[PDB]
């Protein structure tokens, strides 16, 4: 890579005609070395005179786009893995772990679609009800409210005289975790059950 | 062995680096992801670390090297032009195959080089001390460490700055103090009677860069003022003039005041050494 | 060399760096530490409600 | 093949350092002076059973105005109680199961909570809104986290499984200086008053004493055989109360480097669990295994008083940051306010 700095690419069978700078952007990519000239380097086509990337182009677009302006928007109808995956071969981190975390907040919105929902229970005396009812964590559900008559305090006003049940939908957002090796965490599990 | 053997393995290295470069572009992938999870080193360190383990740490090779880049050195110590370069890229090897610390270096090049430099330094002062007068030798260990720093920047290392110039401290100017001092008309007191204060300057910078010189240069300075001093303030024959006895300790005063401002700048330690002095002859004036 | 139990001369370096800066810090007695922690204690003594019960209308767990 | 030099040196290094701790130990003068300003009797009456939560309180932190109390239990619920009014402010329901911290920031306006998820949730305790969004659930933690406390607003370090207590940028959720150097799993962390180092209590049962800004260990103070429940830091900025599984507590100075003052009682064999100052640092306010929690003079290494009035272990104490009274926050799901 000394000549043509449109440097003409056959990605997949595509031709991609493509600035040094954009491929310059992270050094730490498969790309930048073929910016400049190597020796070991000997993967080329000779019927148009274009070096050869024999992966696929379909999932090199948002990867290039990336690349090109340090933003990618994959389409509604492309895998994310796909992306993910022709994106190590190129080895550029930043875009890998962005693309980890859309994946990781895609599945957890479809960790719903599986009967997986998070429950909690809290407390509440009648005035500050409402309270907690107006200003709770946003992303969740209000689901019951059971009012269980009180002796201590007797009735309305006691604290536990209401209990309001809610829930969301399990996620694995930043990721999922099915165990931890850690003894002490299993220490302190066994401790805290009984 | 028939071509020295510095320019050998430095050549050896280029090609293993030139070749190493290419085999980091193929496995750029699982330094980055085999490596950080096995608690293995990195893929270009490992590399250097197996180069360190088979070339240069194996006896014949580090031997042969120590002695030629000594031998070598030596003969650009007499004045020989050689290839510098070479030893700058030994220089690195021995830096950067040392990961985090000095170890390397210290045990192949820079601890004999050191130990070279401070032979040379000894037969050098006693050779300029044998043959040459106090101002030829304070030139040479001067221009010395003028050709200490040279081969810092051009045959050596910047860590390597501190050792040998503390080498060129040691070996010429602590125990060659007394001499320094003395031999006719080359030594500190001989140019205090001829009112030359560049040479006490000289003599000033020279010792200010090895510790306790300070000390010796008090030493020399109070010796010679007290007999200055007591020559003056005692009655000779009949009695010594006014002119020598009241007014010719303030010319000493000038003089050594004149020393104090354009030869030492002005340190405390010797401002106080000639002035506890003159206050002890003004009660005997 | 990372056959050597996984490169432990990182984890030894650190240990050995670590360990040596603990007796460059000061060394002062434990008497006199301990004379400075009871005179401010002492001095403070009068400044914590639980050594010095303090009334009902300025406490905020009896108001 | 080095490491033979490495080891010796380290094991000369012990020596010398133990042959310098050794030369700093001089009797305690607070034992000797124990006829000084006697404590005598100490009865204390809880007043705010705060009773919200229904399962174990694991962790408080009292707010920077000793008014907002944010506890935590394991079910998945932070209350951010008014000890004032024994009402809650908020409660929040978790999205990680089985919290084991609840960090309480400087501004009352960040809270930070660590279960068994290795995320730290940092939830934004007021919006434009009101109701409590997520600001950031920093990942990146290797282990499970058992303690965390902010620093700024925008930086926390947290206390994490696998030998990792590393210190966290909250805007990018990147962990930006990661300490390591621990042989264990990082149980407690306690932050100087002076906002400059931070010592991690691991199990390798050795309090590692850090700098704050880049990865430095100030000092590994060792005076326990088994791993640190908890630390308090002293309001001086210049020693630490460290308790753990054996029924030993101990005061550990940093201008001494070594064990001031070592708080054990036959009496008690169970661990203590739980230490916290008072605001004069006079005493030493310790919970217990045991379902009570006692009292000790920090400078007489004496039972001070005993809290009674549990049925569970007390597994975290909290002290109104001006001192006024105590938060025992016990296994039995309720708080409660000793006065």
């Amino acid at each position: 890579g000394s000549v043509s700095k449109w440097v003409r690419l056959n990605v997949g069978g595509t031709y991609f005609l493509t600035t040094r700078q954009t491929l310059c952007r992270d050094p730490k990519s498969f790309l930048y070395r073929l910016c400049q000239a190597d020796p070991d380097l000997d993967s080329d086509k000779d019927e148009t005179g274009a070096y050869l990337i024999d992966r696929d182009p379909t999932y090199f677009g948002p990867v290039l786009n990336y690349l090109r302006h340090g933003k990618l928007v994959i389409n509604k109808d492309l895998a994310e893995e796909g992306v993910l995956e022709e994106a190590e071969f190129y080895n550029i981190t930043s875009l890998i772990k962005l693309v980890k975390d859309k994946i990781r907040e895609r599945d957890s919105k479809t960790s719903q679609v599986p009967v997986k929902h998070v429950y909690r229970v809290l407390q509440c005396q009648e005035e500050e009800l409402t309270q907690m009812v107006s200003t709770m964590s946003d992303g969740w559900k209000f689901e019951q409210l059971v009012s269980i008559g009180s002796s201590y305090n007797y009735g309305n006003e006691d604290q536990a005289e209401f209990l309001c049940v809610v829930s969301k939908e399990l996620h694995n957002t930043p990721y999922g975790t099915a165990s931890e090796p850690s003894e002490k965490a299993k220490i302190l599990q066994e401790r805290g059950s009984r | 062995l028939n071509n020295n053997f510095l320019q050998t393995l430095n050549q050896a290295w280029n090609d293993h680096q030139t070749a190493m470069v290419m085999i980091r572009d193929i496995l750029m992938y699982m330094d980055r992801v085999y490596v950080q999870q096995n608690n293995v080193e990195n893929v270009y360190n490992l590399g250097l670390i197996i180069f360190r383990d088979q070339v240069v740490r194996y006896g014949c090779i580090r031997d042969h090297l120590r002695q030629t880049l000594l031998d070598m050195i030596a003969r650009e110590r007499k004045g020989e032009v050689v290839d510098r370069g070479a030893i700058r890229n030994a220089c690195q090897m021995l830096m950067i195959l040392g990961l985090e610390g000095r170890s390397v270096y210290e045990e192949d090049f820079e601890a004999p080089f050191l130990e070279m430099s401070a032979e040379f330094f000894q037969m050098e002062s006693q050779k300029f001390l044998a043959e040459n007068s106090a101002s030829v030798y304070i030139k040479k260990v001067e221009a010395r460490i003028n050709e200490e720093i040279e081969r810092v920047m051009h045959c050596l290392d910047k860590s390597t700055e501190e050792p040998i110039v503390k080498v060129v401290e040691r070996e010429l100017i602590s125990k060659h103090m007394k001499t320094i001092v003395e031999m006719e008309n080359s030594g500190l007191v001989h140019m205090l009677k001829n009112g030359k204060t560049e040479d006490l300057g000289c003599m000033y910078k020279l010792f200010s860069r090895v510790p306790n010189g300070l000390k010796t240069m008090c030493e020399c300075m109070s010796s010679y003022l007290r007999e200055q001093g007591k020559a003056l303030v005692s009655e000779e024959g009949e009695g010594k003039n006014p002119v020598d006895y009241i007014q010719g300790l303030l010319d000493l005063k000038s003089r050594f005041d004149r020393f104090l401002l354009e030869s030492f700048n002005n340190d405390r330690l010797f401002k106080q050494t000639i002035a506890g002095d003159f206050e002890y002859f003004l009660n005997l004036n | 060399m990372a056959s050597n139990n996984t490169a432990s001369i990182a984890q030894a370096r650190k240990l050995v760096e670590q360990l040596k800066m603990e007796a460059n810090i000061d060394r002062i007695k434990v008497s006199k530490a301990a004379a400075d922690l009871m005179a401010y204690c002492e001095a403070h003594a009068k400044e914590d409600p639980l050594l010095t019960p303090v009334p009902a209308s300025e406490n905020p767990f009896r108001e | 093949s080095e490491l033979d030099q490495l080891r010796q040196e380290a094991e000369q290094l012990k020596n010398q350092i133990r042959d310098a701790r050794k030369a700093c130990a001089d009797a305690t003068l607070s034992q000797i002076t124990n006829n000084i300003d006697p404590v005598g009797r100490i009865q204390m009456r809880t007043r705010r059973t705060l009773r919200g939560h229904l399962a174990k309180i694991y962790a408080m932190h009292w707010g920077t105005d000793s008014r907002l109390l944010v506890s935590a239990s394991q079910d998945g619920k932070l209350i951010i109680w008014d000890s004032y009014t024994t009402n809650k402010v908020h409660a929040i329901p978790l999205r990680s199961s089985w919290v084991m911290t609840c960090a309480y920031a400087p501004s009352g306006n960040y809270v930070a909570c660590g279960g068994l998820d290795n995320i730290c949730s940092i939830y934004n305790l007021k919006t434009r809104e009101g109701n409590v969004r997520v600001s950031r659930e920093l990942a990146g933690h290797t282990g499970y986290l058992s303690c965390c406390r902010f620093l700024d607003d925008n930086q926390i370090v947290t206390s994490s499984g696998d030998t990792t207590c590393a210190l966290w940028d909250i805007e990018t959720g990147q962990q930006t200086t990661t300490f390591t150097g621990h042989t264990g799993d990082v149980m407690s962390l306690s932050l100087a008053p002076d906002t400059r180092l931070f010592v991690s209590g691991a199990c390798d049962a050795s309090a590692k004493l850090w700098d704050v800004r880049e990865g430095m260990c100030r000092q590994t103070f060792t005076g326990h055989e088994s791993d640190i429940n908890a630390i308090c830091f002293f309001p001086n900025g210049n020693a630490f109360a460290t308790g753990s599984d054996d029924a030993t507590c101990r005061l550990f100075d940093l201008r001494a480097d070594q064990e001031l003052m070592t708080y054990s009682h036959d009496n008690i064999i169970c661990g203590i669990t739980s230490v916290s100052f008072s605001k004069s640092g006079r005493l030493l306010l310790a919970g217990y295994d045991d379902f009570n929690c006692n009292v000790w003079d920090a400078l007489k290494a004496d039972r001070a008083g005993v809290l009674a009035g549990h049925d569970n272990r007390v597994s975290c104490l909290g002290v109104t940051d001006d001192g006024m009274a105590v938060a025992t926050g016990s296994w039995d799901s309720f708080l409660k306010i000793w006065n």
